[PDB]
């Protein structure tokens, strides 16, 4: 329960600055909102600033808008934090069950209070009848996205769902490679993190969406009969 | 869903009001359609016919590109708009089309008609079409009532929604709730719309209750071989068939994409001769995310079938 | 109160299965019991032909049952409620290898007892694979997402082999739970944990053991009451 | 790992007791080999070398296949199996060397052998032809120390690992935790050992100390061009070249499939002529899953090259 001592005030907002390329279209969105350490909450006001409007749901951007901003228990280590001081990154790969595919290439970093992040959105081959083109998709549900160690980065995996309209899901396969790129001391074992995101409550208002992830780190809570493996 | 406005959209806006005061009334039958007017270069008149949810102001920034080439007149349907109530009460296809028909020989056209249609109000050009095959020069649709509906295939996933919908919970679905404005509308748009512009298209329904009826049995018109109402489902068959021989008529199929219907229908349409087929990004209200696009679009059409005047207008 | 079904609360599954990982035939089985809102059970898997297996052997062992799952009545339970006849499913498996494999299996009803019947074909396991290399120590826990999909509920979820040099081997798996009963209140969308693990441990053998907890959640966190969705 | 019973073993399963039993020792410098011997056809002689974790045990159901055309010689290396410990105490790669050149000369062998190995068995078989060049009738190799690592590419993902017993955590990995005996040597068959032929290959390190220490220091001779042992990196460099060019000499290799090794240094194999390819069931220890085969194919291989 350190702090200071890491670049990092607990107190720390968000700025994101994607650029994008959705089948055709490129756009160019915008993030600005905050949360916070330790119970790993957060939310931020995402803005669009070309390409405007999006021919696409706009909801498959949103996993795209920081693993920093995570709950860790005692009894399970904080890649994330523990990263930095510099340079830490991710690149993540999305597939839609209709068939579609997304890559993502960050690179975070600490300026002043918090972080910056230069996002990299692109995706392709999404079915025009599918629920991005479609823009059915209210949202996402909760999922827990597996994390375990291999080697200088840590891998992480979900299965992220989509709320349709319908009330129907639609789910993809995403697969992060997050990889500090200034050597860290302790690198976890395996364990969840489990997000909720949802997005703030924007009616009909201006043109931006605010949305609020906020994941914390666990452990399958039921405890293994000890006599097992592994 | 989520959506943001179109930058550089807000400028030209044109709210409701603004619409209702271009418009002209007159009686018909037993009540009266609100409807605008282009009014010069009458000797064409080009019809621009709405569907379900809309009104004419679907149209408003699609009009001024055929403006200048031929008279442009814009009918809101009976119920619908700033038109008048319907005498029984009821509005299904044919309802619509016996007001819509009389409102046809009130207006001074010339013998053989332009329509632009959309949604059902395609189906009423295409009813129209049928019995009055020497009063049309072209039409002009999309995201349209082609063909009967055999199975739910390259369709969107709006099954069970339409069942759900011929039953005593479309009441409760689309009279109370406004189903079919307050969210499948804005849902099939990509822009977000301003506020006013929405206000455009709630206007008419904003009230619970049985001044919502036209959004409610427009969907339950909807042609299923299997389900669906029979004389709705011979209707659409029978100007089918005569759609499918027009060789004489030529045609313009606007498909929108992703669309909502364009991309189950696309090839219904390809079953009509002498089709110009183009594509503007939209989903199922195309106009209200490309109406300049659409708008040069069904001006070099009508501007090249007016000549008319001497060949044919597709060479070759 | 579970009488209904025509069913007991503790039941012997068991649990015959036919395999096929790539060139190899082999006829498998599994004996056991288990309990139904506990979500936990047992099977002393048997090989019972192609030994030795040349593959590692846990690729089959999440083919060896939801019926066994702690369901709050929270949450609705598919499975319980396809019986006295029983379900079926169809597993899709995609190793990150890029091998597969499809899971078919029958759970039927025959003497007091849960006669399933599964069925597993794998191929495109490669080589130098774990799988081939047999350095899979066992599964991970898992957390299958379920949601509702007409006259079905789908199930997907990320496995997670754990190696022996500590690294791991991750799966993703999409599972069709059709009924064969109509069954009334379908599920909302929630996540089935498991823990599976191995326990018949250090043994002379000739047969495997593992005990499997399944349990139906929601989550810890929850919404901003501003919802979306 | 998981393993069940290849059920038609036990037919015909030879103890630990009931292999040793059936050995003879003899003398060697400070020390003995323990070691098999077919004894009787022996105007030829096959030698038969085992690698770390393992012992002449390992070739006992391999070997009576081809018994009935030559005599066949099991040692195990020193350190190993029922043999005698090592006068220094040290193991490396030339210490086995040591001690099994000085047992060929105590053995009255033909001029002219048959040498089969396995895993580092094979170094010490390739490293022994290299400098006897006149006295190899053929080869035979399977898993074997073909060649030097620079590319850990088609290889077993086994790095890191061997950073860790390079390390000083070696010692209390293995000494400490007999890994390669109790982790290691069971993963890598394919069926599951019955009970008492574990009970084999554990029983000769069944305690803690540097009693342990040659599976420890076998690995500790991985021949890396970076951070490898450079005499062991200059043997295995030298020996290949030469191999490279023993045209004139019969060779076999045996892949086992999957495999372990055997992928990763099989195209380094027919950079060796005169090689007569096969391939077998299996994993690293072949001889556990694939005995029979194995030896039908070396028994056709020699009858092949005593044929002229
Ligand atoms: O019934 C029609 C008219 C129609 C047009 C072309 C065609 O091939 C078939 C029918 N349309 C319709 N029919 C059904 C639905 C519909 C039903 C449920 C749902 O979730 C989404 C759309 N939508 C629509 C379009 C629409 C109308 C009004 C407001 C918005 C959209
Ligand atoms: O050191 C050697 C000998 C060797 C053989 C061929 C070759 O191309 C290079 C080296 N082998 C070795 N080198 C490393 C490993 C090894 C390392 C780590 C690990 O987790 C598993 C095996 N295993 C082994 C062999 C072995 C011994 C006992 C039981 C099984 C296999």
């Amino acid at each position: 329960m350190d702090l200071a001592k890491l670049g990092l005030k607990e107190v720390m907002p968000t700025k994101i600055n994607l650029e994008g390329l959705v089948g055709d279209h490129a756009f160019s969105m915008e993030g600005v909102g905050e949360g916070n350490i330790l119970e790993g909450t957060q939310e931020v006001k995402i803005s669009v600033t070309k390409g405007a409007p999006l021919p696409f749901a706009f909801d498959i951007v949103s996993v795209a808008f920081n693993r920093a901003y995570t709950g860790y228990p005692e009894e399970i280590s904080d890649y994330f934090l523990q990263s930095f001081p510099e340079g830490f990154t991710y690149e993540r790969n999305i597939r839609y069950q209709d068939g579609g595919t997304a890559i993502v290439k960050s690179d975070i970093s600490l300026e002043d209070g918090k972080f910056i992040v230069n996002v990299d959105f692109k995706a392709k081959d999404l079915r025009r009848m599918g629920p991005v083109m479609q823009q059915d998709i209210v949202g996402m549900q909760p999922s827990y996205e597996s994390m375990y160690t291999n080697v200088t980065s840590v891998i992480g995996e979900c299965i992220i769902a989509f709320k349709l309209q319908t009330g129907k899901h639609f789910t993809y396969h995403m697969r992060t490679v997050y990889k500090s790129k200034k050597p860290v001391e302790t690198m976890p074992l395996y364990h969840f993190i489990q997000h909720r995101l949802v997005k703030t409550n924007v009616d009909t208002a201006s043109g931006y969406v605010v949305q609020h992830e906020t994941a914390i780190a666990a452990h399958s809570t039921i405890k293994k009969i000890e006599g097992s493996l592994p | 869903t989520s959506k943001v406005y179109d930058p550089e959209q807000r400028k030209r806006m044109i709210t409701g009001p603004q619409w209702w005061a271009r418009c002209k009334q007159m009686n018909v039958l037993d009540s009266f359609i609100n409807y605008y007017d282009s009014e010069k270069h009458a000797e064409n008149a080009v019809i621009f016919l709405h569907g379900n949810a809309t009104s004419s102001y679907l149209w408003r920034h699609v009009v001024p590109h055929i403006e200048p080439v031929a008279r442009c007149i814009i009918p809101d349907l009976i119920g619908m708009g700033k038109s008048g109530k319907s005498g029984n009460g009821s509005y299904r296809l044919l309802d619509h089309y016996k007001y819509l028909t009389a409102w046809f020989e009130l207006l001074n056209l010339p013998k053989k008609i332009i329509f632009v249609g959309h949604d059902w109000g395609a189906a009423l050009a295409f009813h129209y079409a049928y019995e009055h095959q020497d009063r049309i020069k072209a039409i002009v649709h999309m995201e349209s009532v082609v063909d009967v509906i055999e199975s739910w295939d390259e369709w969107p996933d709006i099954e069970e929604d339409i069942a759900l919908i011929k039953s005593e919970e479309g009441e409760k679905m689309v009279l109370e709730n406004n189903f079919f404005v307050e969210t499948v509308l804005p849902s099939k748009i990509m822009r977000k719309l301003e506020p006013e512009e929405f206000a455009a298209y709630l206007e008419p329904f904003k009230e619970k209750g049985e001044v919502r009826r036209p959004t409610l049995s427009w969907p339950r018109e909807i042609p299923l071989v299997k389900g669906g109402k029979p004389d709705v489902v011979q209707i659409v068959r029978n100007y089918n068939a005569y759609l499918r021989a027009s060789d004489d008529l030529p045609k313009l199929f606007i498909e929108s994409d992703p669309g909502f219907f364009s991309n189950a229908i696309v090839e219904g349409a390809k079953k009509f001769p002498n089709t110009e087929f183009v594509k503007v990004k939209g989903l199922h209200f195309l106009q209200e995310d490309a109406p300049d696009e659409m708008g040069k679009y069904i001006k070099s059409f009508v501007e090249r079938v007016l000549k008319n005047e001497q060949s044919g207008l597709e060479v070759l």
